[PDB]
Order: structure tokens, then sequence, then C-alpha cells
């Protein structure tokens, strides 16, 4: 983004030479694709926040080729379903055109999906998220081989999202609501090639 | 019941190492004589290097000699290779500190010199360099032995998760020691698992100075930001969380000369150690956003001081008891 070089020299700076010189998660639409990332931003979401949004919006935008829209108001817009999410007094109401129903769900998880995003990029920057290691790692890979990337992200992928399921106990005190959190996820994964 | 795991964090340089000192003394093993010695090389090294970046602080900050005299002392300080096998270390023997003692006494004696540690605000430094400087007396002697003091006041940047062990008041303290850095933060999370406390640590001393990965940033708005996002984790709801506001020995005499707008510009009060102090740990538990569930224990401290650090210790385990074993 630029750097910059330091005026006047620190007694420890030599101790972080390799530590210094540090937009991966600026619209859902741009991290849906990547599913290593993904999982570090549905850890942070799944544990800290409310994961009904943030599902809801993978799952809805996971349309585009039935039945699925079957399951998707069984867990979301379920008066009663586990995975509840806010949506418009409108729609509320009213409960091929089934486009414009999803599409209205959607776009009330907007600010909600924005909100958490940037809650990441904030705890980002600090440090103070989960497997950056991992996602640097994945960062500095170089090669005139393209569709090798994407398959070693598939695993990296496996790895979060079964260390992620293991140890769940901070998700909520609902031993339930973590259930349909996991197969949710775990759907979602299934969408982009990760197995299960 | 009784297995407790504590976690030192904070932003870096708040004091979390030296209270694992305080801790070894105060409980494990006190350092013996050949422990203390083994501190010898490193406070030499503190002094040195202290001494390298002033003399580079004055020359950038253009502070006029008090004696162009000393200008040949400064350059034997600049000669000095830091990256050098035991240099890198981080060590400095003592053959070779006796080699630079007598430009070291000189230029800090100089008034150019002095002008720019009292200007320390613009460069990374630390402010322990100055309680050598003013003992280079008791270190220019032959077998110099640290003083209890002396090791507490030394300085080293902690990398990894450090772990110890120890028996207070019938609890099995597991208590880590972490890095505060940026690049360090990703390695806390390994420890994130069934805490019992946390021990969040500040420096009040740094409202005036900033980052030293980024030298724009203020320290304290740091330390903030940090807390607020430990605080809050859902990993921390059910676990007890101390806030040591540490270092208010140096801020007690910081707030007089320097002002602490240069940290809060809405700050209307006054430049006083009462008032300051108390707006800054009100700007802290603020950042709680369950301030009827969650509780912050906050606490003034100083870490040196090995008296007020058993006093202070002595409280939070009679609140880690009363949360656990009610
Ligand atoms: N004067 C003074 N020095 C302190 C205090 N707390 C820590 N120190 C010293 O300041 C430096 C930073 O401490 P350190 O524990 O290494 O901070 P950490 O990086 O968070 O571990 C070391 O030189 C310590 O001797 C304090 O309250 N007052
Ligand atoms: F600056 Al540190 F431990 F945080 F040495
Ligand atoms: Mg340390």
């Amino acid at each position: 983004p630029g750097l910059v070089p330091v005026s006047i020299i620190g007694a420890e700076d030599e101790d972080f030479e390799n530590e210094l010189e540090t937009s991966q998660f600026q619209s859902l639409e741009q991290v849906k694709r990547r599913p290593a990332h993904l999982m570090a931003l549905l850890q942070h979401v799944a544990l800290q926040f409310e994961p009904g949004p943030l599902l809801c919006c993978l799952h809805a935008d996971m349309l585009g080729s039935k039945k699925a829209f079957l399951d998707f108001y069984h867990s979301f817009l379920e008066k009663t379903a586990v995975l509840r999410v806010p949506v418009p007094p409108n729609v509320a109401f009213e409960l091929d055109v089934q486009r414009r129903f999803v599409q209205e769900v959607v776009q009330s998880q907007q600010v909600a999906v924005g909100r958490q995003l940037e809650d990441f990029r904030s705890k980002r920057l600090m440090g103070m998220t989960p497997w950056e290691q991992e996602l640097a790692q994945l960062e500095a890979w170089v090669g005139r081989d393209r569709a090798s990337y994407e398959a070693r992200e598939r695993h990296v992928a496996e790895r979060l999202l079964m260390h992620l399921e293991e140890m769940q106990h901070t998700i909520s005190t609902d031993e339930e609501k973590s259930a349909a959190v996991v197969n949710a996820i775990g759907l979602y994964m299934r969408h982009l090639g990760v197995r299960t | 019941a009784r297995e407790v795991k504590l976690l030192l964090l904070g932003a870096g340089e708040s004091g979390k190492s030296t209270f694992l000192k305080q801790m070894r003394i105060i409980h494990g093993q006190d350092f013996d004589q050949r422990a203390r010695e083994e501190f010898r090389p490193t406070i030499y090294s503190n002094v040195i290097k202290g001494m390298r970046v002033l003399v580079d602080a004055r020359e950038k900050l253009h502070i006029p000699w008090g004696d162009n005299k000393n200008q040949l002392h400064g350059d034997k300080l600049m000669a000095f290779d830091t990256r050098a096998p035991m240099a890198a270390q981080g060590m400095v023997e003592t053959r070779v500190f006796l080699q630079y003692l007598p430009a070291i006494r000189a230029l800090w004696e100089d008034s150019g010199i002095q002008n720019a540690y009292d200007r320390r605000r613009e460069f990374q430094l630390g402010e322990s360099v100055k309680y050598f400087l003013d003992n280079l007396d008791k270190l220019g002697v032959p077998d110099y032995i640290p003083s209890q003091q002396d090791i507490l006041l030394a300085r080293r940047p902690t990398k990894g998760i450090h772990e110890t062990h120890f028996t207070f008041k019938d609890l099995h303290f597991k208590m880590f020691d972490v890095g505060g850095q940026r690049s360090e933060r990703k390695k806390w999370f390994e420890c994130f698992e069934g805490v019992t406390a946390i021990i969040f640590c500040v420096a009040l001393s740094d409202y005036d100075q900033v980052l030293m990965e980024d030298r724009q940033t203020n320290r304290m708005h740091e330390s903030m930001k940090l807390f607020d996002s430990i605080c809050n984790n859902k990993w921390f709801t059910d676990t007890s969380i101390i806030l040591f506001l540490n270092k208010k020995d140096l801020f007690e005499e910081k707030i007089k000369k320097s002002p602490l707008t240069i940290c809060y510009p809405e700050y209307a009060g006054s430049n006083t150690y009462e008032e300051a102090a108390a707006y800054i740990q009100c700007q802290f538990e603020d950042l709680n956003k369950r301030k009827d569930t969650k509780e912050i224990y906050t606490h003034f401290t100083c870490a040196t001081d090995t008296k007020n650090v058993q006093f202070v210790f002595d409280a939070v385990t009679d609140v880690i008891i009363k949360n656990n074993l009610k």
C-alpha cells in the first residue's frame, strides 16, 4: 500500500526486521469464492456474532441452477427456524417469483454482513484474528500453475473446517445451534469442493 | 477447582515480563547471584544501544552539542557493530563494554545529548536506559553483579509464549507470558482455552509515544483497541478480566511536564496525576460493551516495585477465588 523508512534508529528494530511491512475482505462477493479465507471469516462470525445473516447470504447466493429453496426456507426464513434471520416486514406477511423473495431476504442482511466484514478487517490488522499463519502462508505462493493453487486451498479449508468442528464449544450455550451452523457451513463448503 | 490458567497480555513494552520476574521473586525461585549475573551482558547491551539511539537522535533532531569535543566520542559509539553474533543476541561482554564506558560517560554528561533524551517522545527508546546511565559507576566496576532492581529494569524483547508454574494460596497457577507486538499476537490464540483469568497490562507512560511497528500510531491508542477486542471476546465471557494500568511511577512524573492532550484532544481536564489517571481508567472501562454482566477489575501498578506487585497480586487472587470457588 506504500511503505516509508524510519527517521531515527530504534534500539530493538532489528529484532523485528521480518515482522514489519504488512483488501481481502471488502465485500462478500469477493471472499465467497475463496474457501480458506472464508473459513477464517466464517469462524470469527460463528463464534463472535450471529451466524444468521452471513450463512443466509452464502446459502442464498448458492442458488443459480429448485429443491434448494425448500431447505433454505426451513433453516432461515421459517418463523421457527434455528438460524432465523431478521427479514423485512414486507415478506414476513407474504408468508419464479421465488427470485424476488430470496433477493428480498439477502438485501436485509447486507447491513449485518457488511458490519461483520469490517469487524473482521479491524481485528485482522490488529492481529486479533485466528489462522493468520496458514492464511498468510497461502498468500506467498508463486507458480506458473494456477489450478494447483485452488487445489491446496481446498485442503486448507478442510483442516480449518475440521478444527472448527471438533472444537466448537464457544459458538453458544445452545447444543443445537452449533449443529445447524456446522451443517450450514458444511453444505456451502461442499459447493466449493471441500471434502466432508 | 484448583487449577488456574492466567494470561498476561497487552501491547508491547507494557511490563508483562517484568511481572513474571516479580512472580518468580515473590513465589518461585528468587534470583540467585549467578542468575543475576546472566543479566549483566544484556544490561550493558541496553546501555550501549540506548546511547547509539541518543547520538543518532541528536544529529537527526539537530541538537547542538554541549561540547564539540564529544563528537569524537559519538563516532566510537556509532562504530559499534550491532549485527555481530553476541551483539545480535542483545549481549555485550565486560571486556568490550569497558572499552566504551569512557565515551558513554562523556556523551552522557554532554548538554546536547541530554536535551535529546528529554525529547525522547519523538523516537523509540526504553526509558530504563536512564536508570543505568545514572549508575555508570556501579557498572564500571570489575565484577559487577546486577542488584535485584537492576534485573527488573533490564530490557529484552519477548517473542513467543512463555509458560510458568507456581503455588500460592493453595492454588496451582499456570501463568503464561506472551509478546505484545502486532506480529506477536497471532501466537496468542494458541492460549485462549479454558482461561481462568486475564491480566491485561497497559503502560500509562506512553500516551505521548508511538508504536515501533509504524512510527505513526499512538501507543495508548493501540492499548485501548487491543483491550476492546479482548475484554469483549466470546472466549472470555466467563473469565475474570483484571486490568493493570502500569508505570504509574513514570506517569506521575510525566504529566507534570508533557501534556495529556497529545493523546486525548478532547481532554479538558488538568495535568494532574489524580485527575488524568482517573480519566484514562474510564477511557478503558468504557470499551466494555457488557457493563452489566462483565466486570473489570482495574488496578494502578508499578511492576518494578516488588512490594506493590505483591500487594496488588494478593487482591487479584482474592478476586479469582470469589469468582470461581463460591
Ligand atoms: N519504570 C518502570 N519501568 C517499568 C514498569 N513496568 C515495566 N518496566 C520496565 O519497562 C520495560 C518494558 O517491560 P517489559 O516487561 O519488557 O514489557 P513487555 O514487553 O510488555 O514484556 C522493561 O525495561 C521494564 O524494566 C513500570 O511500571 N515502571
Ligand atoms: F514488548 Al513485549 F513482551 F510485549 F517484550
Ligand atoms: Mg516481555
